[PDB]
RNA sequence: AAACUCCAGUUGACACAAAAUAGACUACGAAAGUGGCUUUAACAUAUCUGAACACACAAUAGCUAAGACCCAAACUGGGAUUAGAUACCCCACUAUGCUUAGCCCUAAACCUCAACAGUUAAAUCAACAAAACUGCUCGCCAGAACACUACGAGCCACAGCUUAAAACUCAAAG
């Protein structure tokens, strides 16, 4: 199962074919890695 | 420092009672430990003397807090006797 | 809580070095400590250096 | 303490004794200089409580035991 | 323990590195 | 609304103003509260000096220094050249935890000037030179 | 023998154990927003276990991640990101009581 | 006891009813041991699956009457 | 095995910025890397004053790049990041998602220790 | 006091030094030791014990070169104190602490408590300390002081280390 979900995977790496198009891809995007938590346990995302 | 000044350890004066925040400030920098820490860091305390002092204040901190539960547990009977004369 | 006592003290069946070595056993003891009293400081030095600056003015 | 009163009157209603107050040192190891030289102990000792108020055994079981009294004891 | 045994070893090894320094 | 002991973030929109100046532009005191001395420097928002006055200044000399009267004199003093230049409102920076730390704010107040702020900046190494060794006392 | 007896069971009214709130959720250095959580608003200091209320392995995860986030440019060191002092309020320390 | 493993599961589903317990009366009987004598008496009859007995108890002393709090 | 690379440029315009994004990403396949992503975590202000290549940097683009190489190639990228000067800071870490988190059972408190001393009276 | 006054105070730029908080955690290592971040490599033995005729290690301090220089600092020089002060206090500055490459092989290297396998039953149990013990093995000890000494021997050690006595003396030492 692990192969198979590799296999998977790999067919959106960065190549050197699609390297200046996820360039400008990801120069468009903004992933976020900050989330809060609360006393309860609770996951608080910053909503935009 | 390469960090953005007036951040770090500042408090504000409301109306003028600089008495009161200098007080809040002194609190702040006691019960983070830096008030002791400038303190024991104007003279070197040796490898030897640092590792006999911190087990000399848990050994404290132990026996303070224990000393505290009881206390605290034993209060409700500090009450008036309820059997008096007998 | 309580800081924990577990494998702190060199003891026979503690394999570690010990961490904590207390002068004294760490027993309670059945007394608490006399309160001591509060060291005094000189008071009105403010006053005083008002009433001082006018002499020295006048 | 919460049955002192209680146990001191029912030794007074069957015509016996009770001492429900501090224990002085001494009362049956001592007793011939604490009372007089013709003092009769106790044949029997029934502890309904037998710790002392510090939790811990009262001392007249002790002293019961050394003086060869039979205790009943809660 | 007192260090009074020490304290003559002590002395022994005084006396004898300044007898050496000496000789 | 409830007052903030957080200053005010720079960036951020703000309305709290003095005496129309933002806390950005409010001169700032440093204080220096030395085991025997105690030294005041105000100056501008943009680092301007606008008036200095330590205990050694103000004529005190020796262990006279290392006292909270004489902190609070250069307090005083400070505050009188600072006025003459057109400074009410300080933020206060101190630095060290002498006998004249307190003091010297009580001089500045006591000068006519009026503070808004207090900021310690006391420095200690996180872990940096190593100090003298101890006395033998 | 007899069916009245007591029966040789384990604690049915065993309650839960108790899980700290980060419990099952990846800490990452990148998060600055969670770790700033557990510092001092004035002095950016780490608080201890007895403050944050995390058991060993999270603590030392946090304890971890902010000295990698702060020497790879990502937290400040001598204080809390103003940004973040509005965050939830998950430490058990009180400065003006 | 056997009858403790359902108690436990009423305090955690329901808790502690309005009901106060009278240790006084040596034969006080508690809507909790009321909800267990009806668990046991159907267990008697063959089954031998909590979930569904479990919709059932909590029924059939519903249909006797009780207050009850299922989320709370 | 799989890295990430911390990536703080210079704040520069978008032709700048695809062009050291795009140095970086070959110089990584150069080494013998398989690049899996790139990230943009956008610009920030630095959280302190970045002294970079004789610059004083106080904002930066912040990006990510998850990638596969070999265990040598570690060395050889980190010093090539030493001398791009539109690399503000540069780390590889192992990839935080790499690590399985292992199921915690919960907070134990701690029961006071027992029989430190001898029941002796004292 | 001497000292500094090419000095102090804000601000900016700037380590080959040292590693607040976390740590009220008690983990790693054979011990020594190890608490800033990253990465690579990597933490012996599927019975146990076991080398003072062996090997590999071993804090601090030293030694041999070659570098580094923020601070701390034996020595030394001033200031002070004192009857004296070859100290304690102040200032200054060096070897030294750091790196590299070799040595040296010592510590209250002590948690003064050996490894392995077990037991809380008995009579626990001189005192104190960190409760009393069993099996098994190795290593050590046998009044004090002479003596961390002398001789001999080995050692990159030449004021060194490791092994290590005797005579006279005592009726105690502990
Ligand atoms: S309780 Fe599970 S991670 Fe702390």
């Amino acid at each position: 199962r692990e192969v198979l979900q590799l296999q998977e995977e790999v067919k959106n790496f960065i190549t050197r074919e699609n390297l200046e198009a996820r360039v400008e891809a990801a120069l468009d995007s903004r992933k976020n890695y900050n989330w809060a938590i609360t006393r309860e346990g609770l996951v608080v995302r910053p909503q935009r | 420092a390469k960090h953005l000044k007036f951040i770090a350890r500042t408090v504000m004066v409301q109306e003028g009672n600089v008495e009161s925040a200098y007080r809040t400030l002194n609190r702040i920098l006691t019960m983070d430990g830096l008030i002791e820490d400038i303190k024991h860091r104007r003279y070197y305390e040796k490898p030897c003397r640092r590792r006999q002092r911190e087990s000399y204040e848990r050994c404290r901190r132990i026996y303070n807090m224990e000393m505290a539960r009881k206390i605290n547990f034993l209060m409700r009977k500090n009450r008036a006797d309820p059997w008096q004369g007998c | 809580a309580t800081p924990s006592l577990r494998g702190r003290l060199a003891r026979f069946g503690n394999p570690r070095k010990p961490v904590l070595k207390p002068n004294k056993p760490l027993i309670l003891a059945n007394r608490v400590g006399e309160r001591r009293r509060e060291k005094g400081e000189a008071t009105c030095i403010t006053e005083m250096s008002v009433m001082m600056a006018c002499w020295k003015q006048n | 303490r919460q049955f002192s009163y209680l146990i001191e009157n029912m030794a007074r209603d069957c015509g016996e004794y009770a001492h429900t107050r501090y224990f002085r040192g001494g009362m049956l190891t001592n007793a011939r200089l604490l009372f007089g030289p013709t003092v009769r102990l106790p044949d029997l000792i029934i502890f309904l409580h037998t710790l002392n108020n510090i939790f811990e055994p009262h001392v007249a079981v002790r002293d019961a035991a050394k003086m060869n009294i039979p205790t009943v004891g809660i | 323990k007192n260090v009074l045994k020490i304290r003559r070893r002590k002395m022994n090894h005084h006396k004898y590195r300044k007898l050496v320094k000496k000789t | 609304t409830k007052f903030s002991i957080y200053p005010p973030i720079p960036g951020e929109e703000s309305s709290l103003r003095w005496a129309g100046k933002k806390f950005e532009e409010i001169p700032i005191a440093h204080i220096k509260a030395s085991h025997n001395n105690t030294q005041i420097q105000v100056v501008s928002a943009s680092n301007e000096p606008l008036a200095f006055a330590s205990c050694g200044t103000e004529g005190f000399r020796n262990a006279k220094k290392g006292t909270g009267i004489a902190a609070q004199t250069a307090g005083i003093a400070a505050a009188a050249r600072a006025k003459q230049k057109g400074v009410i409102h300080i933020r206060v920076v101190v630095k060290g935890l002498g006998p004249g730390r307190l003091s010297a704010m009580h001089g500045l107040i006591m000068g006519g000037l009026e503070v808004i702020s207090i900021t310690d900046n006391t420095p200690i190494p996180h872990x940096g030179c190593r100090p003298r060794k101890a006395r033998k006392l | 023998s007899n069916e009245d007896l007591p029966i040789s069971m384990e604690n049915p009214y065993k309650e839960p154990l108790k899980k700290c709130i980060l419990c099952g959720k990846h800490v990452d250095y990148k998060n600055v927003q969670l770790l700033s959580q557990f510092v001092s608003p004035f002095t950016g200091c780490i608080y201890g276990r007895h403050i944050t209320g995390l058991c060993g392995k999270k603590q030392k995860e946090i304890t971890k991640a902010i000295k990698r986030a702060q020497i790879m440019g990502f937290m400040p060191v001598t204080y809390k990101d103003p940004a973040y002092l509005k965050d939830p309020k998950v430490c058990n320390i009180r400065y003006r009581e | 006891y056997h009858e403790d493993r359902i108690r436990a599961k009423f305090y955690s589903v329901y808790g502690s009813g309005q009901r106060a317990f009278d240790l006084f009366n040596p034969n006080f009987k508690s809507t909790c041991q009321r909800f267990v004598e009806k668990y046991t008496e159907l267990q008697k009859l063959g089954e031998t699956d909590e979930e569904k007995l479990f919709v059932e108890t909590g029924k059939a002393l519903l249909a006797e009457g009780v207050i009850l709090r299922r989320v709370g | 095995p799989r890295y990430e690379l911390a990536l703080i440029l210079k704040a520069m315009q978008r032709p700048e910025t695809a062009a050291t994004l795009k140095r970086t990403i070959e110089a990584l396949m150069d080494r013998g890397a398989i690049v899996r992503d790139l990230e943009n975590l956008g610009e920030r202000a630095l959280p302190y004053r970045i002294s970079a290549h004789s610059q004083q940097h106080n904002r930066g683009g912040y990006f990510l790049v998850d990638f596969y190489a070999p265990t040598a190639a570690v060395e050889s990228m980190v010093e090539h990041l030493s001398r791009d000067i539109d690399v503000i800071r540069g780390n590889i870490v192992k990839h935080p998602l790499t690590q399985e988190l292992k199921e915690c059972e919960g907070i134990v408190p701690v029961p006071l220790a027992e029989k430190l001393y001898s029941t002796k009276k004292r």
